[PDB]
């Protein structure tokens, strides 16, 4: 089947201006 | 199979160049596993002929030679299962 | 011969090093390395030429090496003084006379 | 298991590390590019495909005396099916 | 190293006050402190005054205001937490790229506080990836070890951690420090990792090193090693930090220069990248004519510059009036700078969509002024062309030369360098034909007369300049010109006329010193 | 008494020449063969109408595009 | 191991007076020697006729090819019977005109060279043919 | 000087080369990168900018959006592809 490929958008977890709690969310 | 990735490419403006030189560009709305491209408001330019705009078209996957997608096609997120 | 001159040179070098350390560290640095002072200008150091007996510490003369297959260590002592790197006046005069004769 | 040892595995090697390969189809067109995805039916989806082919003026002077040129086009993202594809070869 | 060149001129070309001058003079002290900071920031150099930089791993054991300011500026815009998050995300992506083959069920990052990426007192687990199977917990050892020892311990959830450190001259032992950190985190009072078989990684940001001495999962130690190597090679946040550190220390490696176009790269300039073979050596022009008596006529001639694009068959000639080059009260370096500025301004006059992607300059020393004049437009690469093409033959043309002599005004009028090959022959073939024509013109006059117009009834097109010819006429003219060039080469070298290889002949025609 | 599938399996690595239906030929060492008899040549030369044009490296010919293959 | 520079009093008993003392060498001497060789080779013809005038000289009227010309003049004078410089120069010019402008004819130039030199041997004619082949507002 | 030969892939490859267009036990086949959702491989400076935007949770402004759109349009136009007017005016 030769070679296929795909990449998931690496959405970095929000760190600043979260306006939420202390610990980073899931 | 790459037919499942083309089946999830609905409501996207792309082109398909056939084996006879006819290139039809439009918004693809439906695609089965046999690459039955049903598009709406497309424009097809044949080999050594004038382009013709149609409100609906149904291009077969057997006579389709190649495809052409723009730079706004998320191929990294649509080629996953 | 002027041991007083050697002591004065050592004191002057110590004073200059203390001034440099004060300019760098606000407090008194406990035995700042001579590498900060005596390293040549090309390498980024102060390029100090001193006639003191500043022995290079063999304890902290070992370099590192970030090898691709792990961590590798490296091996390498007195900082030289100009007391001998410059020919003495009598030897310089004798050599100059001989060189003048040879050139003529 | 057998997906990296077949003849298609050769096309897989051509795109093993997004390598550049040129595919010659049945319409005498050579599309060179990095294959992003493949399938069992040789449906190669690639990005930034340079299509080079032979073009002719088709008797521009009126006596059919002309030379073919290398016509070259660029595509952002293409999806060439394995039906019209004839051969493929990776770049050395 | 940029000696007193970190800023533009440290505001020296200005009229600032005395305080600004003192600050500028003390700025090199901060750079010197930063350069030797690891040897000075060691806790064994100063007294024990351990202070950790806010939201960063820099534990400055002491108070050095210059080095403190330099470190704070180096980590500007909250760099430490972002770098840690980027490293974690890169590791997770690298794992998930081929996690299925490595027996991984589900990979998700735990809920780690932002202050848990810089506080060494309390740690946590970075990656919480399931394995879908009883993953035999291997003995926690250094990744650098090649021993395959695994105690009788198995579990399902395997954890991975990453730590950031700025090692000093003595604290650069990444392997031992990482092993000690992992051991302390195994029995840590508050670093409650979920999996007791949770490996931990360390990054020696100060010394550009990375290590991990935790429980290497079966088959994951090579994966972790490859991921760490790839990251340390091209970690985005780490690369940005390294660039910032290089900028702060007034250090900048000599960037590679554009390569020269040898006989193998001669045809490489015909690609879609527009190349303008700039060669303005003949710009200088003067009478230098011996008058009958008393003196010699010191009358400068109206110069010009040469701009031609063999990649597109174009020819644009900008003429330099003798008045501009006479009586300006300057040396020749000012004239060269003015020529480079004029070339840059003519490039700017051309549209950005038509800007030449490469600028081949025949003059060796003209590349630096060309880059300086148009540094705001760096899309053009100043590539070297050692083999100088005979582009000066335009100045000897009946029309172009006469115009250049009398063009008292700066004219940007275009022209067609190829007689008819732009729409008739191949672009590379057009360039070869132009080179042959120019070589024939430079070889002699009568030979050039025979080559250009062999038949008195055959001449250039009224709207063209170069003599138009068909394939057969061009072939005959090129054969005659090649014979003349071979004769000239034999006369100059006192050797056999036709004794050069095809590549050697092409290099000789291009101007290589063979 | 020789089936073509062991003949194609035994010729993997041996210098052969696979001629396609379009008239071209790849002369080199065969790599493998699938169930659809796809051609994979390594260190091969591409000959159009018996005239070689140059080596290609790793060439792959599809199932319904090849015509024959002769062991050289 | 402090950073205090200790005094050299008592710590220089074995220290030499020329230790770490290096006598600098003249750099770029090869380029200067090449420039001197180019200046000596470019002024060879000016130094060869420096003292020779146009009115007060008797031998006035009379560089890879100069050695071949001297070898041809010596080969012409060896078969002439101690010819002077003008006769040797004329014989060398005649040999250069008969060996280069012979239109690649060796069967006819050999008899002329034997008549001009004295017909010593065929090896002298072969050496003359080899010298003629190696010679060429 | 090699034209595109019909029914041949070696001529186009030669023209592209002349023009300059060219434990279980295993080796890791890992090659990760940071390519934007549009498919364009973000520059390391651009990748750092995207990471910092994600961390700060703030995106580009109106003027930044306009500049990015203009730059992208110009780059696309350049990637898509005055001699005749200069020949006719001469």
């Amino acid at each position: 089947a030769y070679a296929i490929n795909v990449s998931q958008k690496r959405k970095y977890r929000q760190y600043m201006n979260r306006k939420g709690g202390f610990n980073r969310p899931l | 199979k790459l037919v499942r990735f083309l089946m999830k490419l609905s409501h996207e403006t792309v082109t398909i160049e056939l084996k006879n030189g006819t290139q039809v560009h439009g918004t693809i709305t439906g695609v089965d596993v046999s690459m039955n491209t049903h598009l709406k408001a497309v424009k097809m330019t044949l080999k050594n002929r004038e382009p013709v705009q149609l409100e609906t078209l149904s291009i077969r996957g057997n006579n389709i030679r190649y495809f052409i997608l723009p730079d706004s096609l998320p191929l990294d997120t649509l080629l996953v299962d | 011969n002027t041991q007083e001159l050697l002591d004065l040179l050592v004191k002057c070098e110590n004073k200059i090093q203390t001034r440099i350390k004060i300019g760098l560290n606000s407090k008194m640095p406990s035995r700042f390395p001579p590498v900060v002072f005596y390293t040549p200008k090309e390498l980024g150091g102060l390029g100090m030429l001193s006639m003191g007996h500043v022995l290079i510490p063999q304890s902290d003369l070992r370099w590192s090496k970030q090898t691709d297959v792990g961590i590798t260590h490296f091996r390498s002592q007195l900082i030289p003084n100009l007391y001998r790197y410059i020919q003495p006046w009598e030897s310089e005069f004798i050599d100059s006379q001989r060189v003048w004769a040879e050139y003529a | 298991e057998e997906f990296n040892t077949g003849p298609l595995s050769v096309l897989t090697q051509s795109v093993k590390n997004n390598t550049q390969v040129l595919i010659n189809c049945r319409n005498n067109k050579k599309l060179l590019g990095r294959v992003k995805a493949f399938d069992r039916h040789c449906n190669m989806v690639l990005e930034n495909v340079k299509e080079m082919w032979t073009e002719v003026p088709k008797s521009g002077k009126g006596k059919k005396k002309s030379k073919p040129v290398n016509k070259d086009r660029y595509i952002s993202k293409m999806f060439l099916r394995g039906d019209s594809v004839i051969v493929v070869l990776r770049n050395p | 190293w940029e000696k007193a060149s970190g800023f533009e001129e440290s505001m020296k070309w200005k009229k600032l006050t005395n305080a600004q001058r003192s600050g500028l003079n003390q700025i090199p002290n901060r750079r010197f402190t930063l350069w030797w900071s690891p040897t000075i920031n060691r806790a064994n150099v100063y007294v024990g005054f351990q202070v950790q930089l806010d939201l960063t791993g820099i534990f400055m054991h002491g108070k050095i205001p210059t080095l403190k300011i330099s470190l704070i500026q180096i980590f500007r815009a909250h760099l430490w937490q972002k770098i840690h998050e980027s490293i974690v995300m890169d590791l997770c992506q690298v794992f998930d790229q081929e996690l299925d083959a490595l027996e991984i069920e589900t990979v998700q990052k735990e809920t780690i506080h932002p202050r848990k990426s810089y506080k060494m007192n309390s740690s946590c687990a970075d990656i919480l990836l399931f394995a879908s199977y009883k993953w035999n917990v291997s003995r926690p050892s250094l990744l650098a070890d090649s021993k395959d020892v695994m105690d009788s311990t198995t579990t399902q959830k395997y954890w991975i951690d990453i730590q950031l450190r700025w090692g000093d001259y003595d604290s650069h032992d990444i392997e031992r420090y990482a092993r000690a950190k992992f051991l302390d985190y195994t029995t840590d009072n508050m670093s409650i990792y979920p999996s007791p078989t949770g490996v931990l990684i360390a990054i020696d940001l100060a010394y550009n090193l990375h290590s991990a001495y935790g429980n290497w999962f079966p088959g994951s130690k090579p994966l972790i090693q490859q991921a760490m190597a790839k990251i340390m090679k091209a970690n985005p946040a780490l690369y940005v930090l390294r660039e910032r550190i290089r900028k702060g220390l007034q250090l900048y490696s000599s960037e590679p220069t554009e390569p020269y176009l040898s006989s193998q790269n001669y045809g490489e300039l015909f690609s879609n990248q527009i190349i303008w073979f700039v060669d303005d050596t003949n710009v200088y022009r003067v009478t230098i004519h011996k008058t009958f008596e008393g003196n010699l006529t010191t009358k400068p001639i109206n110069g010009a510059i040469f701009i031609f694009n063999p990649r597109t068959g174009q020819l644009f000639l900008k003429i330099i009036h003798t008045s501009v080059w006479a009586g300006q009260k300057r040396l020749g370096q000012l004239a060269k700078w003015k020529t480079a500025e004029e070339v840059a301004a003519l490039i700017r006059s051309l549209p950005v969509e038509e800007q030449p992607k490469q600028i081949i300059v025949t003059r060796k020393g003209m590349l630096d002024p060309l880059e300086v004049h148009l540094l705001d437009f760096p899309n053009i690469v100043i590539k070297g062309s050692e083999l100088q093409l005979p582009f000066q033959a335009c100045l000897k043309v009946e029309k172009f030369g006469d115009l250049i002599l009398k063009a008292t005004e700066p004219q940007m009028v275009l022209f067609n360098l190829y007689d008819d090959w732009l729409k008739t022959i191949s672009s590379y073939t057009a360039f070869s034909r132009l080179i042959l024509i120019l070589r024939a013109l430079h070889v002699n006059n009568d030979r050039a007369k025979v080559i250009l117009k062999p038949d008195k009834t055959t001449i250039t097109e009224p709207h063209h300049i170069w003599p138009t010819l068909t394939d057969e006429e061009w072939i005959k003219v090129e054969v005659q010109l090649k014979d003349l060039i071979l004769a000239d080469y034999g006369k100059k070298n006192n050797v056999n006329v036709a004794s050069l290889t095809q590549s050697e002949i092409r290099d000789i025609i291009l101007g290589m010193e063979i | 008494p020789l089936n073509p599938k062991p003949f194609l399996n035994g010729l993997t690595g041996k210098p052969v020449m696979v001629k396609l239906k379009w008239g071209m030929e790849y002369k080199g060492y065969l790599v493998s063969v699938d169930g659809y008899m796809n051609m994979q040549l390594a260190n091969t030369e591409e000959y159009i109408d018996g005239a070689l044009s140059g080596h290609l490296g790793e060439v792959l010919i599809r199932c319904n595009n090849v015509l024959y293959i002769r062991g050289v | 191991p402090t950073g205090e520079v200790l005094s050299l009093v008592g710590k220089l008993e074995g220290t030499r007076m020329g230790d770490k003392a290096q006598r600098t060498k003249p750099q770029m001497q090869e380029e200067r020697r090449a420039k001197r060789r180019k200046r000596d080779e470019d002024r060879h013809d000016i130094n060869k006729m420096k003292g020779y005038t146009l009115l007060s000289e008797g031998i006035d009227e009379m560089k890879e090819t100069r050695e071949t010309y001297e070898v041809l003049l010596s080969f012409i004078q060896a078969a002439l019977g101690d010819q002077p410089r003008d006769i040797l120069c004329g014989a060398a010019d005649e040999v250069l005109a008969v060996l280069k402008n012979e239109k690649l004819r060796d069967k006819e130039r050999r008899k002329e060279i034997d008549l001009l030199l004295g017909q010593t041997d065929d090896t002298r004619y072969h050496v003359l043919v080899n010298l003629g082949k190696k010679i060429t507002i | 000087e090699e034209p595109i030969v019909n029914r041949g892939l070696a001529a186009a490859l030669l023209l592209c080369q002349n023009k300059g267009l060219l434990k279980d036990g295993y080796k890791p086949d890992v090659k990760i990168e940071y390519v934007d959702e549009t498919g364009r491989k973000l520059t390391p400076k651009e990748a750092f900018r995207q990471l910092s935007h994600r961390f700060h949770g703030k995106g580009s402004g109106k003027m930044k959006t306009e500049r990015r759109m203009k730059k992208l349009d110009e780059e696309a136009l350049l990637k898509k592809m005055l001699g005749t007017v200069a020949l006719l005016q001469e």
